[PDB]
């Protein structure tokens, strides 16, 4: 039962009826140890995604089956050379063949077989997410320097001209620069005026210019702050944060699920990073999901499609994948068949089949999408 | 704004006993929302949009001329007052 | 005027109270009659929803309550309201051509 | 990876010596006229109850500065001056308003598509849309008739290979190519002028292919998936795959440099050479 | 089949089945630009202010 | 006096940016937005009983873990449920047009 | 005096001396910058929809 893929729920109480889409999913074995406990056969009927492409191909292989859901562990990471898990459940030969959720990688792939995957996927990162990445260079970003330069520039030279002029026509440089470059800047300063005919045009043309550049430049301003780009924070799990937790700051909170295939993966690659990690523990999804909303929690890792949906389909519309979708741990979901059937084969070329007429679009716009995809 | 409005059809001569038949085949067509797909097949197209905004310029129209206006209300309320200093003319 | 139930809730005194209708179908109803020549006399209906074919005394019967069912029983003759257009409903009834679509 | 299409962008017409943008030139000769119009208004309204100072008095309300030290003597010059201002703001602003208005709002953009964008579902002559042929493409097409109006309607056009398309659509020659992901978007980072589209098709992925069960297939495989945790094959990207980029979004707003400022500092300098022989001159009055 | 409007005159000397899609007559015209008030300047303010 | 401009202008451009960018809003859906194709708690979505909105639901069976779903909040009539969606009590009441505008 | 320093002191005028009167136009000044700077965002507003 992961959530998205392979939905469970109860028959209506009259008549062990439910809606015809789904199919009898009996979960016939019954937890419990007071009593003999005989495997109670207490019916349900599942519904989802893997489910609808179960019945697509059996239709197409022309078999038949029922459902049998499990009860120790969950997707089997082998203990003391050994397969609890739905693994358990096809290695021991007591169910024929495992669908539903489960990550290819070599460890499995060497007790079983499998098929051709399905969907992109592997492990990726959630995290919350944050305000106003505007740049800290806002200010210096609407111009080039060529602007700057060619303002002081026309200052020199508009000054020199201011000498030439005032001297001869009817107290200059001590003063002039400073009223002139006042005037761009929005005249707060005073500044004694120069009397003559020929420099009262020249500095009234040349206030002119500031007019409009202040006016521009304001304009412009307004456009980048516009255009933001939220640039996350955490970028790829080679970032030094994921690596001296403790060291360069209040230390982080790398969520994670045990049990799991990633966990599996990471204790391969970094185990000091996996020593940290360690007390954080968050079974299930929705526990470290809330803890993620009320900063129990700092980041999370975990599979990729479980979160590409869980996050489309979140009320506040905005929780995130850190480098939209930088799945690098990268594989596939697949179907699980024991040893060598000859089936094999057959169930490959037959999902190979359906990528073919584009069905795969149909059911993937009808589950895996959500709202806030932008 | 549809104003003339009716529907499109389809013709049928005099009084075959059909007519029911094709009217009741029609309505379990809208039934089964297929005048869904069709219509999403064929009757649209790009640029369907509710409104937008183009970067007008250049502006010597109306808004202007309102502008302008206030303004001679300048000249007007002036002359207006002027004449008021010859009443003190006289006290 | 308008001949109607006090059906503010089951269990109502019932008193087929008159009242006053209108408003736009009372007046193409208007224009119908004045130009087609006869009399009339509206009242709502008993329950108040529109009408549907249900299957009822636990037999293999079928039935329409609502309005439709007032139309086939002989209590009235001709329907004019907001009353959609479908399919089965075009089994039992014929209709004319759209008003408003 | 999946398939995708690609077509060339249109640069944006962001204008930078458009300085007079937003104005209608008209409409600013007219303010020059209302401004001397004022002024005499002015100077007549000072005579009867300071005739050439009101014309520096008003082209300083409007600029802001360069103030003689005029005024009014009267009292309805002083309403007259007071609201005078008041119109100075307004344009202004409202001057600031509209050049802002088009610097941020673009051009409503329409090359993207999807793949049920009906333009590709009905084509006229504007749009040839090839591949390249006996190509694993095409065998997605034809075998779901459902799309063959397409299908056949590009196969008179259809290229040989990837070279051949790419340097094609630089010159227009078509309008669209229909290729797989892991070229066109390296392509479109290195190459400035090529960008994607919208959503994929084809979830399908690459991969070594062998003869009929030559028996160590089965061991490469392993192989494979191994590299696929220790990062190796996941390094080998950025020593192949995505390691050159131009700069690339949506529309951005662009600082500017000098290709606008320039359209008004040549009338700085203009404003110099006029005022060397006014000079002159102005001796001449005197 | 095809596209027959419906009305009065043609609904006398043949028959008709019920309608598929909404229609009838409209105006088409060229775009103009710019409906910006000739108010603009007026307009981000009440009187209050 | 540089620094003085940079600000003045900097407070302009913010102030412009809040009052013309709004909200994110997201009640607007459709008919295929999935939350309408699987409910949960937070959406509960009526409609009139015995009326033609249900005829059409219920023969579309794809359509079915709707309909049922439905089932369980069906209204009485349009003054009922336009007076209910004033409050809250539900989310979203679907019926036909030329009432609802 | 006052009525210029809202819109943007081009006009020139002179100057009341005394510290109070001083503050006092100062203060209103501050007044001044606020109202002309929101204004113009608000015209920018209007100049997009
Ligand atoms: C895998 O899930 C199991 C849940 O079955 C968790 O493990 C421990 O769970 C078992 C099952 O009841 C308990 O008997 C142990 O006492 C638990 N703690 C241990 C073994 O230290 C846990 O979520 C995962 N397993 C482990 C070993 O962490
Ligand atoms: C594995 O289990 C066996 C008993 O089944 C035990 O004797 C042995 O010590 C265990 N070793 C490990 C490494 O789990
Ligand atoms: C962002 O804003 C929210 C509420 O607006 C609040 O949690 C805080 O100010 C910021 N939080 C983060 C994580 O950026
Ligand atoms: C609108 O602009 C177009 C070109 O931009 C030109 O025909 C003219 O300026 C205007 N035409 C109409 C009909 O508004």
């Amino acid at each position: 039962e992961e959530a998205p893929f392979v939905i469970v729920e109860s028959v209506d109480p009259l008549s062990g009826t439910c809606m015809r889409n789904t199919v009898p999913c009996q979960k016939r074995i019954i937890s419990e140890n007071k009593t003999d406990e005989e495997p109670g056969y207490i019916k349900k009927c599942c519904k989802g995604f893997c489910i609808d492409i179960l019945k697509k191909i059996s239709k197409s292989v022309k078999f038949t089956y029922d459902l049998y859901l499990v009860t120790n562990g969950k997707h089997g990471k082998k203990i003391n050379g050994t397969w609890n898990g739905m693994i358990g459940e096809v290695v021991m030969k007591r169910a024929y063949m495992a669908v539903g959720s489960l990550t290819i990688n070599e460890e499995r792939s060497e007790v079983v077989d499998f098929s051709v995957p399905f969907i992109e996927t592997g492990i990726s990162v959630m995290v919350s997410r944050s305000n106003g990445t505007v740049s800290p260079s806002a200010f210096l970003e609407p111009f080039s320097a060529c602007v700057w330069v060619m303002m002081f520039v026309m200052l020199l030279i508009v000054s020199a001209v201011a000498v030439f002029v005032f001297e001869y026509f009817s107290f200059t440089i001590g003063k002039a620069i400073w009223l002139l470059w006042g005037l761009v800047f929005n005249n707060s300063v005073p500044v004694q005026n120069p009397k003559g005919t020929t420099s009262k045009i020249m500095v009234s043309v040349w206030a002119f210019f500031a007019v409009i550049f202040l006016a521009s430049y304001t304009a412009n301003l307004a456009a980048f702050m516009i255009q933001e780009e939220y640039v996350d924070q955490v970028s790829g799990l080679s970032d030094k944060k994921f690596q001296r937790p403790n060291d360069f700051s209040p230390p982080f909170r790398f969520g994670t699920v045990p049990n799991g295939s990633t966990e599996r993966n990471i204790r391969n690659n970094y185990a000091e990073m996996h020593a940290y990690m360690g007390k954080f523990n968050q079974r299930g999804v929705d526990d470290a999901l809330l803890s993620l909303k009320t900063g129990k929690l700092d980041a999370f890792i975990y599979d990729a499609a479980v979160l590409n949906y869980m996050a489309g389909r979140d009320e506040g519309c905005k929780l995130v994948t850190i480098g939209s979708g930088k799945v690098f741990a990268s594989t596939g979901y697949g179907i699980a068949i024991q040893k060598d059937s000859g089936w094999k084969r057959q169930v490959d070329l037959a999902i190979l089949q359906l990528f073919g007429d584009g069905e795969m679009e149909e059911l993937e716009a009808l589950w895996l999408t959500g709202i806030c995809h932008n | 704004k549809v104003f003339a409005s009716t529907g499109y059809g389809i013709a049928i001569q005099k009084d075959s006993g059909w007519k029911r038949q094709v009217d009741l085949a029609i309505l379990q067509l809208f039934g089964d929302g297929e005048m869904e797909e069709l219509e999403a097949l064929w009757l649209t197209g790009i640029c369907h949009n509710e409104k937008n905004e183009v970067m007008s310029s250049q502006l010597d129209i109306d808004n202007m001329a309102g502008v302008f206006y206030m303004l001679g209300a300048a000249m007007a309320l002036s002359l207006i007052t002027f004449i008021s200093e010859h009443l003190f003319y006289w006290q | 005027i308008c001949t109607g139930p006090n059906d503010t809730s089951p269990g109502s005194p019932r008193h087929t109270v008159p009242q006053c209708c209108y408003g736009f179908c009372i007046d193409l109803l208007i224009k119908l009659a004045r130009t087609m020549q006869f009399t009339y006399e509206v009242h709502l209906v008993a329950d108040g929803k529109f009408g549907t074919q249900e299957r009822v005394q636990n037999s293999n019967k079928k039935e329409w309550n609502g309005m439709m069912g007032e139309l086939l029983s002989g209590q009235a003759d001709m329907i004019v309201a907001p009353l959609t257009i479908n399919n089965e409903r075009a089994q039992y009834i014929e209709f004319s051509k759209p008003f408003k679509y | 990876q999946g398939l995708t299409i690609l077509v060339k962008k249109e640069i944006p017409r962001s204008t930078l010596d458009s300085f007079m943008q937003p104005f209608q030139s008209t409409l600013w000769l007219l303010v020059g006229l209302s401004v001397h119009v004022v002024a005499v208004m002015l100077y007549l309204l000072d005579r009867f109850s300071t005739l050439s100072s009101a014309m520096w008095f008003s082209w300083g309300v409007l600029l802001n500065s360069g103030i003689g030290e005029g005024a009014p003597r009267s009292f309805s010059a002083r309403i007259l001056g007071m609201v005078w201002a008041g119109f100075a703001m307004i344009i202004v602003a409202s001057y600031t308003a509209n050049l802002a208005a088009f610097l941020v709002l673009d051009r409503p953009e329409e090359r993207i598509t999807g793949i049920n964008d009906p333009r590709l579902r009905n084509p006229s002559d504007k749009f040839i849309y090839a591949t390249v042929k006996q190509s694993s493409v095409d065998i997605y097409f034809r075998r779901q008739v459902e799309l063959s109006t397409m299908y056949r309607h590009m196969e008179k056009h259809n290229y040989e290979s990837a070279a051949e398309a790419i340097q094609a659509v630089r010159d227009n020659k078509l309008h669209a190519f229909i290729w797989d992901s892991a070229v066109l978007e390296f392509e479109a980072s290195q190459k400035c002028d090529l960008v994607t589209t919208g959503e994929l098709f084809f979830r399908s992925g690459f991969g070594i292919g062998m003869r009929k069960d030559s028996p160590w297939k089965q061991q490469v495989s392993l192989s494979i998936l191994k590299s696929h945790e220790n990062g190796f094959m996941e390094d080998l990207d950025k020593t192949w795959v995505r390691y050159q980029e131009c700069d690339s979004r949506s529309n951005a707003p662009a600082t500017l440099t000098c290709e606008n400022m320039a359209g008004v500092f040549m009338l700085v300098a203009g404003g110099i050479v006029a005022g060397i022989f006014l000079i002159f001159i102005e001796i001449a009055y005197k």
